[PDB]
DNA sequence: TCGGATGTATATATCTGACACGTGCCTGGAGACTAGGGAGTAATCCCCTTGGCGGTTAAAACGCGGGGGACAGCGCGTACGTGCGTTTAAGCGGTGCTAGAGCTGTCTACGACCAATTGAGCGGCCTCGGCACCGGGATTCTCGA
DNA sequence: TCGAGAATCCCGGTGCCGAGGCCGCTCAATTGGTCGTAGACAGCTCTAGCACCGCTTAAACGCACGTACGCGCTGTCCCCCGCGTTTTAACCGCCAAGGGGATTACTCCCTAGTCTCCAGGCACGTGTCAGATATATACATCCGA
């Protein structure tokens, strides 16, 4: 009965993930995400690919940022687990 | 000798326009004055650099206005944006 | 609707980059929000700079600027 | 003939041709619009005034007819959108809002 | 000697005090030696303005009070009510510094 | 020395306008550590800022200029 | 005519002459002195030059003869200083340095 | 549409620096978007420091200032030195 | 614990599209000269910043009794990690169409420049009213039994 | 909950200096005009974004099982707090002085501006090899037997 102990498969996919640099949130759902928010402040409007680029790779990075700002708060509480209100105060210590 | 330079008299016509009778002291008059200029400052340079994004070289009422609403909160920036386009309408009418 | 599309193992993906071991069913919700919010306020600057110049394409040029005014700028891109 | 000064004629209280002066010797752009000082005096009023009612209000509320520091501090960090606006200015004379945290709270 | 206030009720009165004023904290001639010994390092036997001084120490002020805030915050995070210098180095590397 | 001119009440005082209840023993140095610091930078922005001017005396308004360039700015100095 | 660039005059690599329209043409101040553009082109060099040794040695010693973004981005944050001067700077394409917490990791 | 950037002056640099080591697109971009980053920032300090020290110039020591103010300490004293040095070399001539 | 099995680092073939380099051209940089206002330099003043002395008192420092809190240990039941089968739709590659960015020509209204001027705004004085400070005492908390 | 003890809002009275108004002076904003050009507008091109259509397979979903641990609870020990008592140096006031910040004048000379010339850099095109993929092999390592 193989079968591995919980974390080991965790720490294998941070450590691929941190090595590696592609792009994580699939492009469609998320140039579809943009074209909605997109939609409420102007009508029809067209944007270029580059720029639906450009705003996935600054949202992914503010994402990495905040989970590793929330991480070090959750190994500060400790615990290794990370909660809402772990970010919520991350957010807050930030200064949203 | 001296010819410093201040918004006093514009923020205390302001201030007893809008309360007919409250003071305001030094430190109180100094602190508008900084907040008056960097107020100012920030919208120019926003204004500035929009300018330059479209090779542009003139400060009109768009750019103001843009500005405005980038570096202002939304119940804010949609009445200063107001607020502004009133008041450049009712200078053109004369 | 289309927020959801951001699904749960894309936000695991991305935690695990940050540098997080184990993840909590409760923070998709948060996560999903503070997307939404942060890129509603992106993406709000980026169409008032395209409505300034009389354009209906939002080009990479002003979304990075309009990063950059946030004072989160970005490069690789112009 | 006349000299019908230009903030008057805007229907403005704030000065009208100091801002004009301070854009065009404040070399940000090479020429300035007619209507672009008029707009800044404008954004710039509404703002003074609408801080100045807030400090005004919170002076009435603390029986003082006398607007100082701590009355502009507390007007700016009540109100939610001048908080946002000026998040990162320290006012001096401040004395931040009282704020105690729940579980601080004795029980 | 009876009625001995309990630990609590007169730090909740003194922090209540401090929030409520808006006087200043620092003693004003240790922060000022302080900041003429730590700028005499960078240019020999410079000046110092009062209102320069003055205008610092605000800054210093509204900056500390900052932190212990975040810190306050941090420390209350953790099921603590005490502040412990781990607070302060974690809000510091959240704030990015 | 003369790092010690801020004390140990004085702290105190600070934290409680700052917002917390108990303190520990360690936090006078880690909060005079980084006091140190902060006024190290800020003193050395100002201090090049009167330099350049071919100046040798720090006016206030050249510590409102070094504020501002930290992403600090201050009211009521100019 | 002699025709010299003053690029090759100063003894630098990047375009003094580029940098002295671009200083003069974006909206600075109304005159710009003749040193500036050679200082400032000497001073982008120089951070140009330091950035790129280390993005080289961070190719290195990664198997790689060709610099891309990755290694740009970890040639910045392992370093200090350049660290500290980009620290709101985003890197298109890059990743982030690996780091784990040490209590996350296995007893 | 002549589009102008700092192209092949990093490129030149690198093979200064670097003999056989090559630059891909992505990275040429990103060089580029940081001097033109690092120059902006440069500019505007000098701009702010001759406009609010009442005078109507950028020299050099404006732009020493400014590269005072902005770089930290090692790189600051760095480009400071390479910076007189460009200056002295080129009046020289 | 050694050991089976899983995942990952390493060598080799290969084939591809992006990078390095050659080439023509043109627009922007450079050589040279003018002229005009910025500022480097020189005095001069008086503002204020440094320095010092006396007191006086608030606040810092020290020491002790102790109760509340930090922290370690332990129990539990749940929420999350891990893996497998199923379902989904993202990503791939073409293909067509046109809304719209980019470029070009023009001519006109709009903003810079400049002489004259006059009144809005600043420097300085004066005054009284809002506010700081002290004494009384009623209310509002807090603690022990 | 019911007692006394302390801490604070409230009120009245007195003084004080700072804000508000007034005055005179000036310099900078306004009138009016002229003139060069920035861009608003119309026209055109044509790169590029959008919608569709189908195929493949990576990725997400759902579920079952286990177990690591987040959280609650309790015990301990310790360590800041409150408070009383001693000490010290901050602060206020006053007195001297001279460093240099700010100001004005003058002359040098640095740089904007223009004309002319040419070559450094850019758009375009083409070879070619660095590296991304795939297969096989050997090492790191993980979790049990």
């Amino acid at each position: 009965p193989h079968r591995y102990r919980p974390g080991t498969v965790a720490l294998r996919e941070i450590r691929r993930y941190q090595k590696s640099t592609e792009l994580l949130i699939r492009k469609l759902p998320f140039q579809r995400l943009v074209r909605e928010i997109a939609q409420d402040f102007k009508t029809d409007l067209r944007f270029q690919s580059s720029a639906v680029m450009a705003l996935q790779e600054a949202c992914e990075a503010y994402l990495v940022g905040l989970f590793e700002d929330t991480n070090l708060c959750a190994i500060h509480a400790k615990r290794v687990t990370i909660m809402p209100k772990d970010i919520q105060l991350a957010r807050r210590i930030r200064g949203e | 000798r001296s010819r410093k330079e201040s918004y006093s008299v514009y923020v205390y016509k302001v201030l007893k326009q809008v309360h007919p009778d409250t003071g305001i002291s030094s430190k109180a008059m100094g602190i508008m004055n900084s907040f008056v200029n960097d107020i100012f400052e920030r919208i120019a340079g926003e204004a500035s650099r929009l300018a330059h994004y479209n090779k542009r070289s003139t400060i009109t009422s768009r750019e103001i206005q843009t500005a405005v609403r980038l570096l202002l909160p939304g119940e804010l920036a949609k009445h200063a944006v107001s607020e502004g386009t009133k008041a450049v309408t009712k200078y053109t009418s004369s | 609707d289309n927020i959801q599309g951001i699904t749960k193992p894309a936000i695991r993906r991305l935690a695990r980059r940050g540098g997080v071991k184990r993840i909590s069913g409760l923070i998709y919700e948060e996560t999903r929000g503070v997307l939404k919010v942060f890129l509603e306020n992106v993406i709000r600057d980026a169409v008032t700079y395209t409505e300034h110049a009389k354009r209906k394409t939002v080009t990479a040029m002003d979304v990075v600027y309009a990063l950059k005014r946030q004072g989160r700028t970005l490069y690789g891109f112009g | 003939a006349k000299a019908k000064t230009r903030s008057s004629r805007a229907g403005l209280q704030f000065p009208v041709g100091r801002v004009h002066r301070l854009l065009r010797k404040g070399n940000y752009s090479e020429r300035v619009g007619a209507g672009a000082p008029v707009y800044l005096a404008a954004v710039l009023e509404y703002l003074t005034a609408e801080i100045l009612e807030l400090a005004g209000n919170a002076a009435r509320d603390n029986k003082k007819t006398r607007i100082i520091p701590r009355h502009l501090q507390l007007a700016i960090r009540n109100d939610e959108e001048l908080n946002k606006l000026l998040g990162r200015v320290t006012i001096a004379q401040g004395g931040v809002l009282p704020n105690i945290q729940a579980v601080l709270l004795p029980k």
